[PDB]
């Protein structure tokens, strides 16, 4: 599988266009570069190729742009670059450029836009496990957890679901998860389980059910007894699933 | 002295509280200042049972042992600005910023849970000023959001922090003539469930009964809450009279339990009061307690069976006339008394005359009586609210408001199954 | 203090909003300079719900006027009511939504949202205890519909537990893309609105046609309603004092929160309570092209104003409920909440406002769905929408969603036991 370059294939006016006040310039600029290049890419070259600017641009669009179409495009491109560059190519320097913007823009509801954001988030987390036993990606873990306390209920849902995915897909130990457990994870999980909206309480039930499946039904017994009898029974029921 | 702390929750509890403490203050010769009326030296009640409800500061002022709690400042601001603004210490009146919006869930799980810290604190502060705290009087509505949600929440905590202390509940049962919400049957069933184990004695007050009493007896074509509360305060005053003055029965919050409840769950006495007359004899008022139009709950006392009874007389009363009146009820036979009740009716007299406030429509009477009877006919109150509950819940109407406020939908079922059990337990114990 | 933040979006929303503010100004005894000249205390009590006390003693509306085009906002500027409006509460772009939902929701409107959001954030900071928002707009246009529903969603993201009331004007067959804009907005309202007052522009026209009316004549009618609708919110008080208490009482199910509204008296000598009541429930007095008799009342919030006895009103409302018992569902005890307020409108003795959650409102949606499907099957005008960032499945979503709404309203129409 040959490796390609993409930085020498940008539109010569990309910088002026992408930074244009006209939405159409930004959308066309992204869509063009995607169709003519990123879409037809199978492998990338990390050698003597710096993606910082490009990813920084994307990351900026994802976080602050109002046109959700351009947001969906940037997230799709970031996901393309990351999956086709893999590791150690896509460095933590690149992760820090696009991870927080994506976590911030999980507020979106539009199916195609949030799907792009989820894919990007899952692809980066795939190559960088937030719960790594090395404890190298704890910064991302703090990021997810801090977002699971966000004022916006949509972000709490999307990030807690992302957190659950990290727990489920973890297959290399749970040492990083144990440290943040009683002092960070459980206090946040309890807030989710006790949320006003039932759609969010359900996600909480799943989280506690997973924590129970891992660390055992016993180690939380003092915590569970404080919940509502029905919230406790819900988790008890979810654990079976 | 054996102090009694009076807690009021929600608009109904607080407005009834205003009518009660206005009357209490008059019956003990205390002005809205907290000071004694001109030329009194000491308040009328004590030295005896006056200290039970009031606190003597030391500089000539008397303060009600009361706590007002609401999740909106509106009702309590009327107290803070009214003529009785100085009666209660400002710390005794607690208000939030946003109410429970006719929703038991945000009174129990959401907003009512924000103020809970403050309330329990003031209660502890008031309880620490007591040489021998006797218990609590809990006054609230079961139809509101704060009365129901924060109320039951408060009873739950009170049972925890004060396990050895008794709690008498005054619950305002909802009526359609003066309803403020469509989901009142939901709140009522939920409150009954979560307070069925955190109350030693519960005195139900059907607003439909009080409304009809004001309409029939006092001849008011459309009674306001003020009319209702004036009558209610007259009843509550009569009940607490033995505690606040010299009585021979129910002179203790614990004697209500002892004399009325056989089993813990069966703690819902039917209250009767007589006479109820507008400004415009013992035998007669005693017989009136056993007739349909003199109860605090819409029902026919002639139906169902009596399990226990406490006739509390007030004012100009001589033991001969009451001994006659009581045996008159037994002998000619309104019994209708369960075969397993040993001693039948218990009598109590408080020679202090009953009082009516000038700013009301009630006539001052020489003597009055109040009967507290644990009868099965009160199950009608739960049956009527049960049909209301079932009709709506069969379609899960308005439930998304509760489930959307942190409550699990299962509690609707558990609460309804519990009330169905309470109904069965009542018709079953009358057997 | 339970403040409410008003938002006027679009030409319609800004002209109806203006008429509204201009109306309630008088009922609270306020000059158009903000100074209070009322002769009652009731007018001053719940005054801070809609108005902000400027240090000068004057009272300024808590209104935010938003329009992608500077046209109508400039008309409101140099108007009578334009004097007490806060200058920096005027938000406006240079472009226009061109009467297409897409330009308001994704494109040009999406670029102006953050500028208005700053102002509502500043307003919300100056609230003792903000209860919610109220929005005036047309569902037929591009700005009011598209940007309005965008603003609603973005408002809920930042204020999740604050109430969301909406005054939405539905278009009548009388500008060829209104079924598109309307259906796409209804899909947003059902998801992100707590309370929606449906003001069919056909019903307003029909009623004014009092003996062809202009938009101004329609606006007075709308303004009169909104004044009546918000009587519980602006005066103390017992029934439905909050937007929240009202929602709990009017909304049995989450996506059934679209209310019909009736008002009386209209006409062109003084009325009796029975006449005021019978006129109110009349189909000729409904502000929506739909006969309530073709459906059932799930809930009702009747508001009476002026010199009337509480008893006479309750006795009459009860009599109507008993007589017309078939037009009320039996599985909701005490559907109808009846309130009374001493403060009358101006210049009237007494008046009655009628908020209903009737199932017959399905006729409104069912009508638009037919016009929507008529165009959509031909794929008409789609270019003007998909060129902005929309997809066809978004149209099909809104269509089938509004279809489910009709099915739902119809489902409880027939509910038994
Ligand atoms: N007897 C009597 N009943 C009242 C009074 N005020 C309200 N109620 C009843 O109480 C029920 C509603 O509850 P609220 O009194 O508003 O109590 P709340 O907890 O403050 O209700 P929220 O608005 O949710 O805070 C209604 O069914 C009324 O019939 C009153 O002053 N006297
Ligand atoms: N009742 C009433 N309806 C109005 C009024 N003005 C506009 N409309 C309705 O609004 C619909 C179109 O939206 P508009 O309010 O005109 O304008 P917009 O929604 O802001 O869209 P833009 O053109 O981008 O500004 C029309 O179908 C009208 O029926 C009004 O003053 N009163
Ligand atoms: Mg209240
Ligand atoms: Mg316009």
């Amino acid at each position: 599988l040959p490796e390609e370059t993409i930085l020498d294939k940008l539109p010569k006016d990309f910088q002026e266009r992408i930074t244009s006040s006209k939405w159409k310039d930004r959308v066309e600029a992204l869509e063009e570069f995607w169709d003519s290049v990123l879409s037809q890419t199978k492998k990338l070259k990390s050698t003597s190729q710096n993606y910082s600017n490009l990813l920084g641009i994307y990351g900026h669009i994802i976080q602050k742009d109002a046109n959700i179409q351009a947001v969906a495009l940037a997230a799709q491109s970031v996901e393309l670059i990351c999956d086709k560059l893999k590791t150690p190519g896509f460095s933590k320097d690149y992760v820090s450029l696009v991870f927080t913007p994506l976590l911030d823009r999980t507020k979106e509801k539009k199916p195609s836009v949030i799907e792009a954001i989820r894919k990007a988030l899952l692809t980066i987390c795939k190559y960088y496990d937030p719960l790594a036993s090395s404890g190298r990606n704890e910064d991302m873990l703090k990021d997810i957890l801090e977002h699971m306390k966000h004022k916006t209920p949509q972000i709490r849902m999307e990030c807690t679901q992302l957190f659950n995915a990290s727990m489920k897909e973890e297959k290399d130990g749970y040492s990083t998860l144990q440290r943040y457990l009683k002092d960070e994870v459980v206090p946040i999980v309890i807030q989710i389980v006790n949320d006003t909206q039932p759609a969010i309480r359900t996600i909480g039930f799943e989280s506690f059910a997973i924590l129970i499946k891992i660390f055992g039904m016993n180690t939380f017994v003092k915590t569970l007894e404080h919940l509502d009898n029905l919230k406790r029974k819900k988790i008890e029921e979810t654990v079976k699933t | 002295m054996r102090e009694v702390i009076s807690i009021n929750v929600g608009q109904a509890g607080c407005q009834i509280g205003n009518a009660c403490w206005e009357l209490y203050s008059l019956e003990h010769g205390i002005k809205p200042d907290g000071h004694l009326e001109d030329g009194l030296s000491k308040p009328k009640g004590g030295e005896e049972g006056f200290s039970t409800f009031f606190h003597e500061t030391g500089y000539g002022k008397f303060v009600p042992r009361a706590i007002y709690v609401d999740l909106e400042p509106n009702v309590i601001d009327e107290v803070r600005n009214g003529p009785y603004k100085d009666l209660f210490h400002p710390e005794q009146l607690i208000s939030g910023k946003e109410d429970a919006a006719n929703n038991y869930a945000r009174g129990h799980y959401t907003v009512g849970r924000e103020i809970l810290g403050d309330v329990l604190d003031r209660i502890r502060k008031l309880a620490d000023q007591c040489d021998g705290l006797q218990g609590f009087l809990f006054t609230h509505s079961l139809g509101g959001g704060t009365g129901s949600g924060l109320g039951s929440l408060l009873l739950e905590e009170l049972s925890a922090e004060y396990g050895k202390k008794s709690k008498l509940e005054f619950a305002v049962y909802p009526a359609p003539q003066v309803s403020t919400s469509v989901v009142e049957p939901y709140n009522t069933v939920l409150t009954t469930h979560t307070t069925l184990e955190h109350a030693d004695c519960t005195f139900m007050v059907d607003n439909e009964a009080i409304y009809d009493m004001c309409k029939r007896n006092l001849d008011i074509p459309r009674p306001s809450f003020a009319n209702l509360n004036n009558l209610i305060a007259q009843v509550v005053s009569s009940v607490t009279a033995s505690l606040r003055f010299d009585g021979s029965l129910n002179v203790d919050l614990n004697e209500f339990q002892t004399n009325l409840v056989p089993y813990p769950r069966i703690h819902f006495p039917l209250v009767s009061y007589s006479p109820v007359l507008s400004k415009s004899s013992v035998s007669e008022i005693t017989n009136a307690c056993f007739e349909p139009g003199n109860q605090m709950v819409k029902c026919d006392p002639r139906d169902g069976k009596y399990m226990a009874t406490c006739l509390l007389y007030r004012g100009d009363v001589v033991t001969r006339d009451v001994q006659r009146a009581v045996e008159q009820v037994k002998n000619k036979k309104t019994v209708q008394l369960v075969d397993w009740c040993p001693t039948g009716f218990k009598i109590g007299i408080c020679y202090e005359p009953p009082t009516a406030t000038p700013n009301s429509q009630l006539a001052t009477v020489d003597r009055a009586v109040c009967m507290l009877s644990n009868t099965t006919s009160i199950a009608e109150a739960w049956k009527r609210i049960d049909r209301k509950f079932d009709l709506m819940y069969a379609k899960r109407a308005f439930v998304h408001w509760y489930v959307g406020e942190g409550m699990e939908e299962g509690e609707f079922t558990e609460a309804r199954e519990d009330l169905a059990a309470l109904e069965r337990d009542y018709i079953e114990v009358g057997a | 203090m339970r403040e409410i933040i008003h938002i006027s979006t679009g030409q319609c929303g800004n002209q109806i909003g203006a008429a509204f503010w201009e109306t309630i100004c008088g009922e609270h005894g306020l000059d158009f300079n903000g100074t209070y000249h009322g002769h009652d205390d009731i007018q001053k009590e719940r005054l801070n719900v809609y108005f902000n006390e400027a240090s000068s003693g004057k009272w300024v509306p808590r209104s935010i006027n938003v329009d992608l085009e500077p046209g109508t906002i400039d008309a409101v500027r140099n108007s009578a009511i334009g004097n007490l409006f806060r200058p920096d509460n005027y938000i406006f772009g240079q472009s226009s939504a061109g009467n297409v939902w897409a330009k308001g929701h994704y494109t040009e409107g999406a670029e102006l949202v953050d500028s208005v959001m700053d102002v509502i954030r500043r307003e919300a900071e100056g609230c003792d205890s903000l209860q919610g928002f109220q929005i005036t707009h047309s569902l037929g246009g591009g700005t009011g519909s598209g940007m309005g529903t965008l603003l609603i969603s973005k408002i809920r993201e930042e204020f999740p537990d604050r109430m969301m009331a909406t005054f939405s004007v539905l278009p009548s067959p009388k500008t060829r893309v209104e079924p598109y804009n309307a259906t796409l907005s209804v899909h947003q309202l059902v998801e992100h609105s707590d309370e929606t007052f449906c003001i069919d522009n056909e019903a307003l026209y029909d009623i004014c046609q009092l003996k062809q009316p202009s938009y101004g004549d329609l606006n007075n009618l709308v303004s009169s309603v909104m004044s009546g609708v918000t009587t519980s919110l602006r005066y103390p008080g017992q029934l439905n004092s909050d937007l929240r208490k009202l929602a709990v009482n009017l909304v049995p199910f989450p996506r059934l929160h679209f209310f019909m509204v009736g008002y009386a008296p209209l006409t062109a000598r003084s009325l009796t309570v029975p006449e005021l009541t019978q006129q109110m429930f009349d189909a000729k007095n409904m502000m929506a092209a739909a006969d309530p008799r073709n459906g059932r009342y799930l809930t009702v919030a009747a508001f009476f104003r002026g010199k009337v006895s509480v008893k006479e009103v309750e006795d009459e409302m009860h009599k109507v409920q008993s007589k017309n018992s078939d037009y009320f569902v039996e599985w909701i005890p005490n559907n109808v909440q009846t309130a009374v307020c001493s403060v009358a409108p101006q210049g009237l003795d007494m008046a009655a406002t009628f908020i209903a959650n009737s199932t017959s409102i399905q006729e409104l949606f069912k009508r638009v769905g037919d016009q929507f499907s008529a165009m959509f099957k031909r794929k008409a005008f789609l270019h003007w929408y998909t060129s902005e960032g929309m997809d066809e499945l978004e149209f099909s979503e809104a269509e089938s969603n509004m279809n489910d709404l009709v099915s739902e309203y119809q489902q409880y129409q027939e509910a038994t036991v």
